[PDB]
């Protein structure tokens, strides 16, 4: 069953040898808690959250804006908790759910600014030789919102 | 003795599960610049077209200069940002 | 289009969010025909819901002009200083109170393209990459075919 | 001159296997067919007889004393 | 890569069903759950006619049978019965 | 990160002098990792229009 | 000349090795089937593009639930290269009222009648 | 003349404010403006399609370009970040790879673990246990 060293022997590729479970497990095990420590003692500084607000995935931190392109039905001003956040990180370390992170993890607030409309949008069709021309113009709805704090908890 | 990348440049990455399963707790300070991986701090429009352009590495034809209707279709107040 | 007309990047005010929230809209200025057929569903508006709207948010200051005019107004003026002035001619009351919505619920900037769907002021967290984040480091800092 | 690639042959490999495994399901029926006759022949004809409702019950609409009237309203004016 | 989620019994799109596309996306910060989305309401009267079919047509396979049934024990009736006086 | 507004932005675009010996190598193979080099598409800051191609010396 | 395609009976033969294969049982079979157009009926026959609308399969990749009787399986072999057929398979029972509106047809081929959003 | 048209201005000017930037007698004379304008509303709708794909190649343009400075290859991280159910899209990685690189570093050791973990599994095939990253979450 030996073949000796040539080129096509081996594969190319180098083999790695994935460890045991056991003081793998083991080895997770102090990660997390030393993660959960910096987490405890406030070690971070801030943090930003990539979250699946709507239909697509914002990535995001505190204080800032986000452009929705529907109407949420919301006051302006009214606070928003935004579930679905899927990543937090800060410097120092990431969280990633699978998809999503626990409700009791992390807490990711912002109130809406302003619904306005957008710019407006023009729909146009021609085809040549058909007289074949229609217009249209859209104005979808938008609003935005100011994401205030990401808080986070240890509950690892 | 396994790394997944060669935890030597930019972060020391070290991966976790958590013990349900459901998050990837992942750990990842600062690779700093050791000391000894240092070096101490020491102590006519022709011509002056292939100047510019063996200086800057670039080509001649941006240094050519362009007509009064694409200075003035400029923005010369562009929205700024961060 | 998008080439013809001015963009801009999303904002707020003054930070519109972030400590407390408050209503971009200072004045609205209505302007209703007594006697005119245009400004009927501007007056069944004054009749029944301007007041109701009013007391909705007291930082409103409404103007009820009602003058003789031949196309009725609604003039919104915001915080920013912009002015947008917009008809309720030969409205409806429920299209007018959705329009007087719209405007106390948006704030006085452009209604021009905004480029990106965010605006982030402090968006790297990690640092930014430059070129020698994820490049190792040599001893000595020497580079390719330095002989000391 | 157009030649068959390795994306075509595999692609239209894993239609044949759809249309196989599309083959054995359509082998073992439920029901014979002395089995399943006038199994739904009851909610078939109720369900014709909604169409030919539908069909046959169309007409003007109601016209109003109040809409006609309320056409007045457009010299409501201000006293 | 969505024949790994077929794999796994799973969406083949992540948009598809699952935690990412039908929990609420966002809820009020006293803790009061946001009104339903639009989406969600349209797909759960999806879902819900779609169960009110496969309910329909297991009863009208099974009357069907027990229809047979009957019929076949009443032929069979028929005959022992006229083999008589 | 803690820099300021322009020497971020100068360190973020700033171009890389590589080096690529080239002896025993065929051509196309040298000549596509010096073409990605040359274009910046090596960089994740990469785009067309924003100019972030590199030198590429090869011996 | 190109006409409409009779396809005969050995066709639709199970062998052993076809029960090794998928999943299947010749006594006891399944009652409902999962259709799912994923070929469109555009160039195809108009026989097949009106049997693609009388089974309710304009759209693509939306399954439908139909009986395993041999008049639905007749118009299934019409069109059998355009669909996909599983066996709507139930793990726990149909729905009851109750379970009415808490249902997923999930990926595999089966529909439960409890659809929470927790992990397991 | 009964009632010829009087309104006539304002409909060569709607159609010529979107001219305004043109060059040559587009900007100005209406027979022209017309074709030019209408040929423009033609390709800014249909660069909305362009806008959406452009986008998405310029995303794996960033994360092959960071992902090979980490010695993985763009399928190689995408499939085995599916596989982890990390279902983050390709712009919120485009974004990480750019602003974030050391969370975008870790996502390329989860990933290059995955990776690794898929081969020894199809390796040593057969009945074995299965990898601590290779565990799915089931949702029921």
């Amino acid at each position: 069953g030996y073949v000796p060293k040539t080129s096509l022997s081996s594969p190319p590729w180098p083999e790695v040898v994935l460890p045991d479970p056991v003081e793998e497990t083991r080895h997770h095990a102090e990660v997390v808690k030393k993660v959960n420590e910096m987490i405890v003692t406030g070690q971070y500084g801030r943090l930003f959250a990539v979250v699946h607000f709507a239909s697509r995935q914002w990535k995001v931190t505190s204080e800032d804006l986000i452009l929705i392109g529907n109407e949420l039905d919301l006051a302006c001003g009214e606070r928003i908790r935004l579930e679905k956040v899927l990543l937090v990180g800060a410097d120092n370390f990431t969280l990633l759910g699978k998809p999503l992170l626990g409700k009791d993890l992390v807490r990711v607030e912002a109130t809406v600014i302003e619904k306005t409309e957008s710019w407006p949008r023009i729909i146009m069709r021609f085809r040549k030789r058909k007289n074949f021309k229609k217009k249209r113009i859209v104005t979808t709805p938008q609003t935005v919102l100011r994401i205030n704090s990401i808080e986070i908890a240890p509950c690892l | 003795t396994y790394s997944p990348l060669p935890d030597d440049y930019n972060c020391n990455v070290e991966l976790a599960l958590t013990s349900d399963g459901r998050t990837i707790v992942c750990y990842h300070p600062s690779v700093d610049i050791p000391y000894e991986h240092t070096k101490p701090i020491p102590r006519e429009e022709g011509p002056m077209i292939e100047q510019l352009s063996k200086m800057f590495f670039t080509t001649k034809h941006r240094w050519y200069p362009h007509g009064r209707y694409h200075r003035c279709r400029k923005n010369l107040n562009p929205p700024k940002d961060r | 289009t998008a080439r013809g007309t001015p963009s801009r990047f999303l904002a707020s005010v003054l930070h519109n969010g972030l400590g407390r929230y408050v209503q971009q809209l200072q004045r609205l200025s209505f302007s209703v025909s007594r006697d005119g057929a245009s400004s009927r569903g501007a007056r069944e508006f004054v009749e029944r819901e301007v007041i109701d709207f009013a007391r909705r948010n007291p930082g409103v200051v409404i103007y009820v002009n009602s003058r003789p005019c031949c196309v009725p107004r609604v003039v919104a003026e915001y915080l920013n200083g912009a002015v947008r002035e917009e008809s309720i001619h030969c409205k409806s009351v429920e299209e007018i109170s959705t329009l007087v919505q719209k405007l106390a619920d948006q704030s006085g900037l452009d209604v021009i393209r905004i480029r990106k769907p965010f605006h982030t002021d402090n968006p790297s967290i990690q640092g930014q990459w430059h070129p020698f984040t994820n490049k190792p480091t040599t001893f000595r800092g020497l580079r390719p075919r330095e002989v000391q | 001159p157009r030649f068959v690639s390795l994306r075509a042959k595999q692609n239209m490999i894993r239609r044949l296997e759809i249309e196989a495994e599309n083959h054995y399901w359509l082998s073992m029926p439920y029901m014979t067919r002395e089995q399943e006759r006038g199994h739904a022949a009851v909610r078939r004809r109720e369900a014709f007889e909604a169409i030919k409702a539908a069909a046959t019950s169309k007409f003007p609409p109601h016209r109003f004393i109040a809409d006609q009237l309320d056409h007045l309203n457009v010299t409501k004016k201000w006293s | 890569g969505g024949q790994w989620r077929l794999q796994q019994g799973l969406a083949a799109n992540p948009s598809g069903y699952g935690p990412l596309t039908e929990l609420p996306d966002w809820s009020y910060a006293d803790g009061r759950p946001a009104p339903p989305m639009k989406g969600q309401l349209r797909r759960k009267a999806e879902r819900e006619t779609f169960a009110r079919r496969v309910v329909l047509l297991s009863q009208e396979m099974d009357a069907g049978l027990q229809a047979w049934q009957l019929r076949q024990q009443k032929l069979q009736e028929e005959q022992r019965k006229q083999e008589n006086a | 990160s803690s820099f300021s507004r322009a020497p971020q932005q100068w360190a973020t675009f700033a171009r890389i002098w590589y080096l690529l010996d080239g002896k025993m190598q065929p051509p196309g193979k040298l000549a596509a990792m010096a073409s990605i080099r040359l274009q910046g598409l090596h960089k994740p800051v990469y785009h067309a229009l924003s100019d972030c191609g590199d030198h590429v010396v090869i011996m | 000349k190109f006409t409409r395609s009779r396809i005969p009976e050995k066709v639709f033969q199970a062998s052993p090795e076809d029960h090794e294969k998928y999943g299947g049982d010749p006594q006891n079979p399944h009652k409902l089937h999962i259709v799912t157009r994923i070929k469109s009926t555009r160039r195809r026959p108009y026989w097949e593009k009106d049997i693609i609308k009388m089974l309710g399969l304009e759209k693509a990749h939306t399954p439908q639930v139909h009986k395993n009787i041999p008049s639905v399986n007749a118009k299934l072999k019409v069109v059998k290269h355009l669909i996909r057929i599983k066996p709507l398979k139930l793990p726990q029972g149909l729905p009851a009222e109750e379970n009415m509106s808490n249902t997923c047809l999930k990926s595999t081929g089966e529909l439960v009648v409890q659809w929470h959003l927790k992990p397991v | 003349l009964r009632n010829r048209v009087t309104d006539r201005y304002f409909r060569i000017q709607e159609v010529l404010k979107h001219a305004r930037h043109f060059r040559g007698r587009k900007n100005r004379c209406y027979r022209l403006a017309v074709r030019t304008v209408i040929r423009a509303f033609v390709k800014c709708t249909k660069a909305r399609y362009l806008k959406k794909k452009n986008m998405r190649t310029l995303w794996i343009n960033r994360i092959t370009a960071a992902s090979q400075e980490h010695g993985l290859k763009y399928p190689a991280l995408i499939g085995n970040l599916v596989k982890c159910q990390v279902e983050l899209n390709r712009k919120v990685l485009a974004d990480l790879a750019i602003y974030e690189p050391k969370t975008f570093k870790s996502l390329a050791a989860l990933a290059s673990r995955r990776r690794h973990e898929g081969f020894a599994a199809a390796l040593g095939d057969g009945k074995e246990p299965e990898g601590i990253f290779s565990r799915v979450v089931q949702y029921h």
